[PDB]
RNA sequence: CGCGACCUCAGAUCAGACGUGGCGACCCGCUGAAUUUAAGCAUAUUAGUCAGCGGAGGAGAAGAAACUAACCAGGAUUCCCUCAGUAACGGCGAGUGAACAGGGAAGAGCCCAGCGCCGAAUCCCCGCCCCGCGGCGGGGCGCGGGACAUGUGGCGUACGGAAGACCCGCUCCCCGGCGCCGCUCGUGGGGGGCCCAAGUCCUUCUGAUCGAGGCCCAGCCCGUGGACGGUGUGAGGCCGGUAGCGGCCCCCGGCGCGCCGGGCCCGGGUCUUCCCGGAGUCGGGUUGCUUGGGAAUGCAGCCCAAAGCGGGUGGUAAACUCCAUCUAAGGCUAAAUACCGGCACGAGACCGAUAGUCAACAAGUACCGUAAGGGAAAGUUGAAAAGAACUUUGAAGAGAGAGUUCAAGAGGGCGUGAAACCGUUAAGAGGUAAACGGGUGGGGUCCGCGCAGUCCGCCCGGAGGAUUCAACCCGGCGGCGGGUCCGGCCGUGUCGGCGGCCCGGCGGAUCUUUCCCGCGCGGGGGACCGUCCCCCGACCGGCGACCGGCCGCCGCCGGGCGCAUUUCC
RNA sequence: CCGACCCGUCUUGAAACACGGACCAAGGAGUCUAACACGUGCGCGAGUCGGGGGCUCGCACGAAAGCCGCCGUGGCGCAAUGAAGGUGAAGGCCGGCGCGCUCGCCGGCCGAGGUGGGAUCCCGAGGCCUCUCCAGUCCGCCGAGGGCGCACCACCGGCCCG
RNA sequence: ACUAAUCGAACCAUCUAGUAGCUGGUUCCCUCCGAAGUUUCCCUCAGGAUAGCUGGCGCUCUCGCAGACCCGAGCCACGCA
RNA sequence: CUACGCCGCGACGAGUAGGAGGGCCGCUGCGGUGAGCCUUGAAGCCUAGGGCGCGGGCCCGGGUGGAGCCGCCGCAGGUGCAGAUCUUGGUGGUAGUAGCAAAUAUUCAAACGAGAACUUUGAAGGCCGAAGUGGAGAAGGGUUCCAUGUGAACAGCAGUUGA
RNA sequence: CGACUCUUAGCGGUGGAUCACUCGGCUCGUGCGUCGAUGAAGAACGCAGCUAGCUGCGAGAAUUAAUGUGAAUUGCAGGACACAUUGAUCAUCGACACUUCGAACGCACUUGCGGCCCCGGGUUCCUCCCGGGGCUACGCCUGUCUGAGCGUCGCU
């Protein structure tokens, strides 16, 4: 029965809420296995980023948020033809590709080509026989100057 | 303290275990401490108890000097029992007392290749635990 | 408690015609059980009144902003030998109550140079009080895992390990914390202010870093900066004595007027 | 009027395989209520929930757009936060109720049919030989069978693809072992086994102690070990353990090199010529259920029934028109996610034998019901059985002695042992049932070291002692004050910035190469500004509760002298 | 000796010929979650909040605590109004001008108007002083009146949306 | 009528701790304040909502706070009943 | 002068339902603290013992007991019982009472035995009266069958007897 | 004076509250995440020197082998066991074994009864009896063998 003054609330507990409850008290034993599996991929993927593939420079859709930019799914096609790259060498090469995303300004599509002639310019490519290095790089700067990169590779900056 | 995560500090579940072991750990958790002799002459401090070693009790009403030969290992209860520790009961005849092992101390040890062996096994342990924290 | 505890009997009620209470019964015969009550929080073997669920909302969620006065706060106050006095630390013989020793202590690796500096720093006694008052618990903890309580000692704050907290960590009460993860629970460890500290230099130094002066924001925190006073100056002793407090005052009304007998 | 081939069927204890049933917490496909709420009740709600049926796996399902959107556009699935108790649904009542965008966890993509080309290039089975066994494979041989043109394999799949030329680059794949490294790695990769510090020191308590006191050298010994458990209490050092990138032994699994057996066949760019798609399906009508989906979200039954610049979607039915977006009616796919069943663990501000699981115990047991099914009660001698020998009365149960034990006023349902109720003893009382409130009185058990009644400050008098009383000397230590006497400084300003983007920081929605690497279009490096930083120094206020040194005064203490009309007991 | 009916409960009314209660022990009933509202305490404050995630020897405590800052996405607040398309909160004085036509073009100022109340604060004629006086040095108290007026209230104006 | 001592719809388990405006119960002490059985509406008349009666938390103001013992030195508060 | 303290003056004091405050009232567990208590005796329990508080309650003495417990500052509740025809367990009065009364019936002697109304043997008197109180089966029971021994409990008295 | 009744106290009964304990639960978390025709889960019946339950096991039956360990098990008895011409017990468990029902599989069961192929015996090959061993379920896949059809054809 309502009582002097207040708000009319409607709860949502007459669906026998009680059978079907969702405690948290394994989010910090979650947390520490994710943890755990990041650093175990971390170290299986030596010298290889963490995070993973380099993403494309993404405009954000509706009107509210076309102002801001963020990480897509992976390079288009377009972008990876403009940039020289093919579509099957990428991902082993460790670039996102996304077949199904279109280039429908050329600004975008410019952006990312830079974007990925940066990352091939900061790329290190180690040769499949060590003792024998075909067209990857010179020893000299895989040698020390390899490094796993923390982080996502080449941040989308605003 | 305890850091491994895998061995319990819970009080019911290492009194379940102590009351439970099989009688092959029971030996090892009816053991008792060398005289200073023996300490010196085998490096090595405790002893599991065996059947025909003399041992002085050193606690209880049994305390003294005087050495008696073990002559019972009664590991489901606990307990071992010495030659001259016993106590008559009413219709005289004498049965033995038994006591705890940690509450003796062995005064000489009977000796097999067993015996030995687990000896120099001991006093390798605790020379490579020395020379490891010297 | 079990949700299932006491609700897996499938009794009813007898009804009223049968000279009982209309409490639901055990179905059956054969066994004591039945026709015994069942379900009701006054019954033997029912079920408890509003049983106990796991989602009672254990946790509480402070404000970073107050957990960080707090700090500051228990920091504060540890460098007051009254309070810590108070909270019963025998500091009589410390040299300097906010007392910073050597970054050297930082690599100490055996136990007994821990125990030997304590003893140079006249921070022992309080270790003693500890064994002292390491005694018995009263009541269910001991069934329950919490066998021994004891005093709480000192708390030596570090700002790198190279071996302190295995040189210490067996001296009980000893408490090591880290400068850059400074605990609450265990710089006031009952809710009360003025724990013992011993400081490392270095982290002694990352102090001001760590919460910053009034005149800088703390560099480590990025968005921090020490809490204001509302009253500058509390001695109210030397503030009522001030002659400009004496000069606005009228006398003092110090004669009793007790009641009069009316003769 | 028989013999063959094919087709479609049949039998076999034919040769070799496979399925069935269980569990079912989590997952998938169906079926599916009513109690309840609406203060009645029928739609609604409960609820796509309980019950019912089927099917799996360590996860499952989903999943690489016939998508979202309408923006400067995003881009498989799943999960979290939010959107959001919102859009919407609803006797528009009660109530119900998503999605997109955004931020994260994880991140992985692909394969057919078709259209085509390639002498069916393809696959299974059976015999023989060799290399192997450890999940049964590899190689070769068979004018050995069979499947298969009613279509196997290679290329190839909407992101286009193929074939020709022209140019450029030879770029290097996976499979199972032989020997051994970096030794697999947050410091063993996993499984198993055996081990590794230090008091039973002295004196005492006790039935027993793990209790209490002590252990000269800064303090018994170890401590990377002071978790826990056991042991006749209450134990870091008696024992097991505990700590430790501690030791030793056995077994198993994946990582590089040289070799081994064999496979393994060309990749990219440009131009030209060709080729490109899933039908009783979509879609439409109607019906029923479902959804927030509202002139109908999804699913299904029946009827109608497609097209190819086509089709689907574009959250209000319809016609015309432009635009956007995808490419259905075939298939696979790890991770992030779930887990009240199982195996093995760890923990707890939980419960403590009427509690906590029904079950701390020969518990789903005893027992009940024809059955489906229902379902308890029940822990504790003692440190150790040392569990009462022996004598005695009785037919025995049961007693009296004796004995063990620290204790049987612990004696086999035995720790402690309340109340209700009962027996006996002692005291008191008793014809208005007991019991009760207020007020006294009597008796009684106890208590008060009750039983000659306190103390203590000064002074007077008496009779005794003793350093020493005061004042001075020396030394130490405090308190207070001092133009800052001298420093050390402290707060607020104030100057030159010598002082810092090389030789001090951090920031600015402040201006720039008009010195530096990307098209007249970026990233650096500079200048300025704001807070700074430690500094060279000065002036203002102060010695402050931030401290020292000198003086001055005072006080205390220690040692001298003072040894008697002082001082004290 | 005086006073004194048996408690609990429903009830206008219980000692009731109204119900429950033979006695004793143990158990036994406003709890937790979610959502609101208001009050109080704390922190920060036109902001506030990391709760989801991530980083920190992964773990005795620690499943804690600490940190993120181009993790503040997002929630709530900072703007309302309309079904919606949409629109969206600054005035007062001195002036020269049309025609200062109840209004259009600008300057200079200031920055949410005014009335009546309004704690507090400010000014304050005149008083209170000593052994006394003609003559002014410094500040303390009382003080009729007057002034600026917090919050809040009543009212009158003004501005935004329909 | 009978359908396992059960029949105008058996028994068992589950949904289920079904719902109840109705009955019964609802656990320590002291202190302070202290009611209503009336208005209006309700398929309302053994019940609710609503106003009233109650408590709690305050807040805004008024008289001044007087002489250190003592001693006032026409005019005596906002407002209320 | 624990300023959350202390002191002064004046008025006032009913109370159901209900509201609020205080609690150095009480229970359990957690973080602190008491160099707390304890085998030279903890908890619990008993007590014609001494007291304190308006009260909730608490302290101390004596006994029993035999291993743990409490004060203070905070924290958290499955936190206080006379009732619910309350739940479980135990115990009274009733009360040595109702009752041990359906189907005619027992008596004598002896034996065994501690013990005989009930057992056994003998004698006598009766009953079932062949549609039986006889002799054998089915269903059902499941060792009750047979011998020996015992006299705890059971056979609603007893038992030397017994399913 | 007694009995009886009441009150109080001492002692003794009845009863099992309280307290102390706890090889049990409850809750949370972690890692794995594995059944079965090669016969599962479940059930029955058996198995110890003395053994009813529980537990363990399967006619090799409170266990065999192997490996580790290293002198016991224990309520009583018995007997091992140079612990080295190898070893009690316990643990692990990879070898072996694993009765009858049960998806339960020759047919059927509140009972019982077959069929086929081998081996041994009574027989003295010939098949009657007895014993032992192996097979004999349904569905379904590939292949094989044997077939059916006034199905479609070819030759005659
Ligand atoms: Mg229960
Ligand atoms: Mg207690
Ligand atoms: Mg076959
Ligand atoms: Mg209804
Ligand atoms: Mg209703
Ligand atoms: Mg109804
Ligand atoms: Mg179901
Ligand atoms: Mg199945
Ligand atoms: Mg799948
Ligand atoms: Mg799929
Ligand atoms: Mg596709
Ligand atoms: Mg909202
Ligand atoms: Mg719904
Ligand atoms: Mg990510
Ligand atoms: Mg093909
Ligand atoms: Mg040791
Ligand atoms: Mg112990
Ligand atoms: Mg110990
Ligand atoms: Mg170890
Ligand atoms: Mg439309
Ligand atoms: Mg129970
Ligand atoms: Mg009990
Ligand atoms: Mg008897
Ligand atoms: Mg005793
Ligand atoms: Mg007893
Ligand atoms: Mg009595
Ligand atoms: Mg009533
Ligand atoms: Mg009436
Ligand atoms: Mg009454
Ligand atoms: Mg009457
Ligand atoms: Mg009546
Ligand atoms: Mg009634
Ligand atoms: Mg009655
Ligand atoms: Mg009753
Ligand atoms: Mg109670
Ligand atoms: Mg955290
Ligand atoms: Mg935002
Ligand atoms: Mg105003
Ligand atoms: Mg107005
Ligand atoms: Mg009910
Ligand atoms: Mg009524
Ligand atoms: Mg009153
Ligand atoms: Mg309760
Ligand atoms: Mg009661
Ligand atoms: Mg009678
Ligand atoms: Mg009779
Ligand atoms: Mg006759
Ligand atoms: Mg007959
Ligand atoms: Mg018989
Ligand atoms: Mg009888
Ligand atoms: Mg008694
Ligand atoms: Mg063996
Ligand atoms: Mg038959
Ligand atoms: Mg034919």
């Amino acid at each position: 029965a309502p009582s002097r003054n207040g708000m009319v609330l409607k709860p949502h507990f007459h669906k026998d809420w009680q059978r079907r409850v969702a405690t948290w008290f394994n989010q910090p034993a979650r947390k520490i296995r994710r943890r755990k599996a990041r650093q175990a991929k971390a170290r299986r993927i030596a010298p290889r980023p963490a995070s993973g593939p380099i993403r494309p420079i993404v405009r954000c859709p509706t009107v509210r948020y076309h102002t801001k930019v963020r990480a897509g799914r992976g390079f288009s096609l377009e972008e990876l033809r403009v940039a020289g790259i093919h579509k099957k060498v990428a991902r082993t090469i460790g670039i996102s590709v996304d077949p199904r995303r279109r280039n429908k300004s050329t600004e975008s599509l410019q952006a990312n080509v830079q974007r990925l002639k940066e990352y091939r310019s900061k790329l290190i490519l180690f040769p499949r026989k060590p003792s024998a290095p075909k067209k990857g790089d010179s020893s000299a700067e895989e040698l020390k100057l390899a490094t796993q990169l923390t982080g996502p590779v080449m941040p989308v900056r605003n | 303290m305890k850091f491994n995560p895998f061995v319990t500090s819970d009080r019911s579940k290492n009194r379940k275990r102590h009351f439970n072991a099989p009688s092959h750990i029971r030996r090892k958790i009816m053991s008792s401490p060398l005289s200073k002799e023996l300490r010196q002459k085998y490096n090595v401090r405790s002893m599991p108890i065996r059947k025909d070693d003399e041992v002085q009790v050193v606690r209880g009403h049994y305390k003294g000097q005087q050495i008696g030969k073990v002559v019972q290992v009664y590991r489901k209860k606990y307990v071992i029992y010495i030659e001259r520790v016993q106590r008559e009961k009413a219709n005289g005849t004498t049965v033995h007392v038994g006591i705890h092992p940690s509450k003796v101390v062995i005064t000489r040890l009977k000796l097999d290749k067993d015996r030995k062996k687990i000896l120099e096994r001991k006093a390798k342990s605790r020379q490579v635990g020395k020379e490891k924290g010297k | 408690v079990s949700e299932l505890a006491g609700h897996q009997t499938s009794a009813e009620s007898w009804g009223t015609g049968r000279a009982v209470a209309r409490i639901p019964r055990v179905r059956g015969g054969g066994t004591h059980r039945s026709g015994q009550g069942a379900f009701g929080n006054m019954c033997r073997g029912g079920r408890m009144f509003a049983p106990t669920k796991t989602w009672r909302r254990w946790h509480r969620r402070v404000n970073t902003t107050q957990k960080r006065y707090a700090i500051c706060s228990a920091l504060a106050a540890s460098a007051l030998p009254a309070l810590v006095m108070s909270k019963g630390h025998r500091i009589e013989e410390v040299p300097e109550l906010p007392l910073v020793v050597e970054d050297k202590v930082e690599g100490y690796k055996k136990t007994k140079e821990a125990v030997l500096l304590l003893k140079k720093l006249k921070a022992w006694n309080d270790i003693k009080k500890v064994y002292a008052s390491q005694r018995m618990r009263a009541g269910k903890g001991k069934m329950r895992n919490r066998r021994r309580i004891q005093r709480r000692g000192p708390c030596i704050i570090y700002n790198e390990d190279n071996g302190i907290i295995k040189a210490f960590r067996n001296i009980p009460g000893i408490t090591l914390l880290n400068v850059s993860k400074l605990n609450i629970l265990k710089l006031a460890p009952g809710g009360h202010v003025g724990r013992f500290c011993i400081w490392t230099e270095s982290a002694f130094r990352k102090l001001d870093e760590l919460y910053g002066t009034w005149r800088k924001a703390a560099s480590l925190k990025s968005n921090y900066n020490l809490p204001m006073h509302k009253m500058i100056n509390t001695d109210l002793s030397r503030i009522l004595k001030s002659p400009e407090i004496q000069r606005a005052l009228r006398a003092p009304r110090k004669k009793i007027h007790r009641r009069v007998l009316k003769k």
